[PDB]
């Protein structure tokens, strides 16, 4: 299952 | 034996018109199991092994959701990076994003990982310590110092310790008749003369899973390394890998030459001859 | 602007005997950026029903891919095949040789 919090632009 | 599941996302900016090209595929240890393809028609995370067919309708539309947020996050990033390395809007650029987790033998965590790359380059990576940040330049300092405000390391940990692990241990068992088996390299050995004074001796790796193998040559008993030649790994096409590593001898002397094998799926390791 | 030139692997699925049906593969490797062009050759003639993997890549964030296609190894065929990229001035063109 894929990350959702934590995947932040930069 | 020891597992990971691992996440890939690749964004290629796309000037003049539209959003970037967008790739993502996940695996587990060497077998891909979903992907997402911008381009493709359906827009939904899509099944690649039988075993993740199992899981409902609210798994891919949860997964779809992700996916095409981490899309979206990846068209920002390009337009951030852009701004951050003076480039001209005329080119086009490249995000990589790769994250997952290992288990050791009894499915417990072992590291996690969460690294990214800006036109094939370190960008930033998460430390072993899942704590803190490996900034490559200035632009990623910049970067670190916002994930570090908005706590990017402790949501990515609490992912990689977590859920990275659960799913990775169900995916284990609902797949275990194929994820949970290894195969064997099925060995076999040609010859080919090159001159009337030399040959090839070939040693070929066939059919095996996972794709960790070790080729070697031997020459009475000690190990030959000069005069050889390894070649990468290589999917079948089928789920399984092939290698070869080949050797040149004078001819006559053949039997000096011995292959050595090493692989998960064998208890212990094969010897070849020609 | 970083650029890594393709690695090429042309081979079959598995082990080739003439006249005996099996699948083409090339397989590139180690290339950056994305981009490129794969085409399976037969009698220099590209091969119309070519599929390919999802882009991926390794831990040096170097891309690979592979193409695949069915074939019949025979006596006379001739198999390729033709690699272009940014990295290359002419497309690339690996014979296909049953011995690796």
């Amino acid at each position: 299952e894929l990350a959702g919090l934590g995947i932040n632009t930069v | 034996g020891s597992h990971s599941m691992r996440y890939f996302f690749t964004s290629v900016s796309r000037p003049g018109r539209g959003e970037p090209r967008f790739i993502a595929v996940g695996y587990v240890d060497d077998t891909q199991f979903v992907r997402f393809d911008s381009d493709a028609a359906s827009q939904r995370m899509e099944p690649r092994a039988p075993w993740i067919e199992q899981e409902g309708p609210e798994y891919w539309d949860g997964e779809t959701r992700k996916v095409k947020a981490h899309s979206q996050t990846h068209r920002v990033d390009l337009g951030t990076l852009r701004g951050y390395y003076n480039q001209s809007e005329a080119g086009s650029h490249t995000v990589q994003r790769m994250y997952g987790c290992d288990v050791g033998s009894d499915w417990r965590f072992l590291r996690g990982y969460h690294q990214y790359a800006y036109d094939g380059k370190d960008y930033i990576a998460l430390k072993e310590d899942l704590r803190s940040w490996t900034a490559a330049d200035m632009a990623a300092q910049t970067t670190k110092h916002k994930w570090e405000a908005a706590h990017v390391a402790e949501q990515l940990r609490a992912y990689l310790e977590g859920t990275c692990v659960e799913w990775l241990r169900r995916y284990l068992e609902n797949g275990k008749e194929t994820l949970q088996r290894t195969d064997a390299p099925k060995t076999h050995m040609t010859h080919h003369a090159v001159s009337d004074h030399e040959a090839t001796l070939r040693c070929w790796a066939l059919s095996f899973y996972p794709a960790e193998i070790t080729l070697t040559w031997q020459r009475d008993g000690e190990d030959q390394t000069q005069d050889t030649e390894l070649v990468e790994t290589r999917p079948a096409g089928d789920g399984t890998f092939q290698k070869w590593v080949a050797v040149v001898v004078p001819s006559g002397q053949e039997q000096r030459y011995t292959c050595h094998v090493q692989h998960e799926g064998l208890p212990k390791p094969l010897t070849l001859r020609w | 602007m970083i650029q890594r030139t393709p690695k090429i692997q042309v081979y079959s699925r598995h082990p080739a005997e003439n006249g005996k049906s099996n699948f083409l593969n090339c397989y590139v490797s180690g290339f950056h950026p994305s981009d490129i062009e794969v085409d399976l050759l037969k009698n220099g003639e590209r091969i119309e029903k070519v599929e390919h993997s999802d882009l991926s890549f390794s831990k040096d964030w170097s891309f690979y891919l592979l193409y695949y296609t069915e074939f019949t190894p025979t006596e006379k065929d001739e198999y390729a095949c033709r690699v272009n990229h940014v990295t290359l001035s002419q497309p690339k063109i690996v014979k296909w040789d049953r011995d690796m």
